[PDB]
C-alpha cells in the first residue's frame, strides 16, 4: 500500500525532529538526489501526505504560494498505517 | 488572460478563508482523497461564475455569510476581480473590483473576457458527457442554436411565421371580396342604372362600398408585405448565426475526434463528422447527426460502441463545440474517474498540447497518469480537527520527465 510506505518514512524523520520538510521526505523516499526526482514521484508523495492528513495522522502547514510544505507528527501516526 | 488564483470564504467545506491558486500555470489539476473538499472545487468555480446548476445551504456549518472570488489577469495584464457573496437571507451580491453591482453587469464584466454563461464556453461537467453521449438529433440542434446565439431567434422567429401565415390568408379572402364586388359592378352596370337615375342614392353606396373592399385589400397586401419581409430577416440572422457555428464544429470535429483516438497501435486514430439530418433549406430545423467511429469500427449506430468510446466521442464534441468561442480558461471535470489508462493518456496528451497562453486549463483529476503530467497541483485535504478542507500547491514544473 503507498500510504504505508509514506507512513513509515514519516515516522522515522518524525520520531526525532518535530517538523519535516516534505522536499526531504521526498528526496527519502525517491531514494536519489533532488535534481534527478521526477514528477510522477513527486506526485505520489504529495497525494500520500494529503491522504495521510485526511486520515488525521499528520499535519501540514504551507505558507507561501508554492513555498515549502511543513509536515508534523499526530499521535495518530504511530498508531495506524 | 488567465485565472490566477480564486479565493473561498466559507464555502460549503471550506471554513474561513482559502485560496485555490494558479499563479502563472497553465495546466494545474485539483486533487485529494474522497472526502477531502476536492468535489467542491467545481462548485466554487460554477458558483462565482455564475451557472445555476438551495443558495443558503453553500454556507459553511460547523454541524453567518460566505463569498468566492475569483482573480484574472487579463493580457495587458491588469487585476479583475469578481466576487460573489451570499448574504444572511440567501441572496447574491456581485461585486466587480471590490464595487457593488447587479447580476447583469456581473455578466457582461465576464462576457467581455469571453467567459460565456450561456454558451459555458468554459467548462465542462461531468455530466455534460453523459448527457451529449445519449442525446437526440434535435437535442443536439438546439444545443448548437443555444451556444452559436441563434435559439434567441427561436421565438421570434416563429411568431413571424404565424404572422405571415395569417396575413397570407387574409390577403387571399380580401381579394376574393374584390373580385366579387368588381363581379357585382359589370352585373349593375348591365342593369343601364343611368336611365334608373334619370327617371338614386343607393348608387352612392356601391361608390363606398367598392372604395371599402379597394383600401382594404390594399391593406391586406402591405400587413403581408411587412409581415413577410420581418419573418426572412429574422430567418435571415438565426440562420446565419446557426450556420457560422455549424460550418467550425464540422471542420473542427474531425480533427478533434483524431486527436482523442490515435495511438501507438492506430496513429491515424479513428473517424467522426457532422451533418444536417434531412434535406432542407433551414438546416435548424432538421437534427444533426453525430457520427464517431473508433478505430477499426463501422456500424451505422454509436450505441453498439462502449462506454469508453462513447465518452471519448463525447468529449470530442464537447471540445470542438467549445473552440467555436474560445474561453481564456477551460475547466475540465473529473471525466478521467471513469477512464481506462488508454483514454487517460490521450486526454494528457492533448491537454499538453493546448495548454498555455490563450487556452489555461483547470482540471479535476483522479488519476495520477493524468495530474502528474500538470504544470501544477492544487491538493485538498481534510483537517480533521478543525473539521474544514485545506489547499497545498506544489509546482510540478521543478522536476524532471522519464
Amino acid at each position: 500500500k503507498a500510504i504505508v510506505q509514506m507512513a513509515k518514512i514519516l515516522r522515522k524523520e518524525l520520531s526525532e525532529e518535530k517538523e519535516v520538510i516534505f522536499t526531504d521526505v521526498l528526496k527519502s523516499q525517491a531514494n536519489t538526489e533532488p535534481e534527478n526526482i521526477t514528477k510522477r514521484e513527486a506526485s505520489r508523495g504529495f497525494f500520500d501526505i494529503l491522504s495521510l492528513a485526511t486520515e488525521g495522522c499528520i499535519g501540514l502547514s504551507q505558507t507561501e504560494a508554492f513555498g515549502n510544505i511543513k509536515i508534523d507528527a499526530k499521535p495518530a501516526l504511530f498508531e495506524r498505517f | 488572460g488567465k485565472l490566477i488564483r480564486l479565493e473561498l470564504f466559507n464555502f460549503k467545506s471550506y471554513k474561513g478563508h482559502h485560496t485555490l491558486l494558479f499563479g502563472d500555470s497553465y495546466f494545474t489539476s485539483i486533487i485529494g482523497p474522497n472526502g477531502s473538499g476536492k468535489s467542491n472545487s467545481m462548485d466554487a468555480i460554477s458558483f462565482v461564475l455564475g451557472i445555476k446548476s438551495n443558495l443558503r445551504d453553500l454556507i459553511y456549518r460547523g454541524r453567518k455569510t460566505a463569498w468566492v472570488m475569483a482573480v484574472y489577469e487579463d493580457d495587458a495584464g491588469e487585476l479583475h476581480r469578481w466576487k460573489r457573496t451570499i448574504t444572511a437571507n440567501g441572496t447574491s451580491e456581485y461585486r466587480i473590483n471590490d464595487r457593488v453591482v447587479n447580476a447583469q453587469q456581473y455578466n457582461e464584466a465576464l462576457e467581455k473576457e469571453n467567459i460565456l454563461i450561456k454558451a459555458r464556453n468554459f467548462l465542462v461537467f461531468q455530466g455534460d458527457v453523459e448527457a451529449i453521449a445519449s442525446q437526440s438529433p434535435q437535442d443536439l440542434t438546439r444545443l448548437i442554436e443555444q451556444i452559436s446565439g441563434s435559439l434567441e431567434y427561436k421565438e421570434e422567429y416563429e411568431r413571424l411565421e404565424e404572422e405571415v401565415r395569417q396575413a397570407t390568408e387574409e390577403q387571399a379572402y380580401k381579394l376574393q371580396r374584390r373580385r366579387a364586388a368588381n363581379s357585382e359592378i359589370k352585373q349593375y352596370m348591365e342593369q343601364s342604372p343611368g336611365l334608373e337615375v334619370l327617371f338614386m342614392d343607393r348608387l352612392d353606396h356601391v361608390r363606398k362600398q367598392l372604395e371599402q373592399t379597394e383600401q382594404e385589400f390594399e391593406a391586406s397586401k402591405a400587413k403581408l408585405r411587412q409581415a413577410r419581409e420581418s419573418f426572412q430577416a429574422v430567418k435571415q440572422k438565426r440562420l446565419e448565426l446557426f450556420n457560422k457555428a455549424f460550418t467550425h464544429i464540422q471542420e473542427q470535429i474531425t480533427h478533434v475526434y483524431k486527436e482523442l483516438t490515435r495511438s501507438e497501435a492506430y496513429p491515424l486514430g479513428g473517424q467522426a463528422y457532422l451533418d444536417i439530418e434531412e434535406d432542407t433549406d433551414t438546416p435548424f430545423l432538421s437534427g444533426v447527426k453525430y457520427h464517431a467511429m473508433p478505430p477499426l469500427k463501422r456500424f451505422r449506430d454509436m450505441e453498439h460502441l462502449s462506454g469508453g468510446e462513447k465518452t471519448m466521442a463525447a468529449l470530442a464534441l464537447l471540445f470542438a463545440i467549445h473552440s467555436y468561442q474560445p474561453s481564456p480558461f477551460f475547466v475540465l471535470d473529473e471525466v478521467d474517474a471513469a477512464l481506462d489508462n488508454a483514454n487517460v493518456e490521450k486526454i494528457k496528451k492533448y491537454i499538453r498540447e493546448h495548454a498555455g497562453p490563450g487556452m489555461q486549463f483547470i482540471v479535476i483529476s483522479l488519476k495520477p497518469a493524468l495530474f502528474q503530467a500538470s504544470e501544477s497541483l492544487i491538493g485538498v485535504y481534510r483537517d480533521q480537527e478543525a473539521n474544514t478542507s485545506r489547499t497545498l500547491t506544489l509546482d510540478l514544473r521543478k522536476y524532471r520527465h522519464h
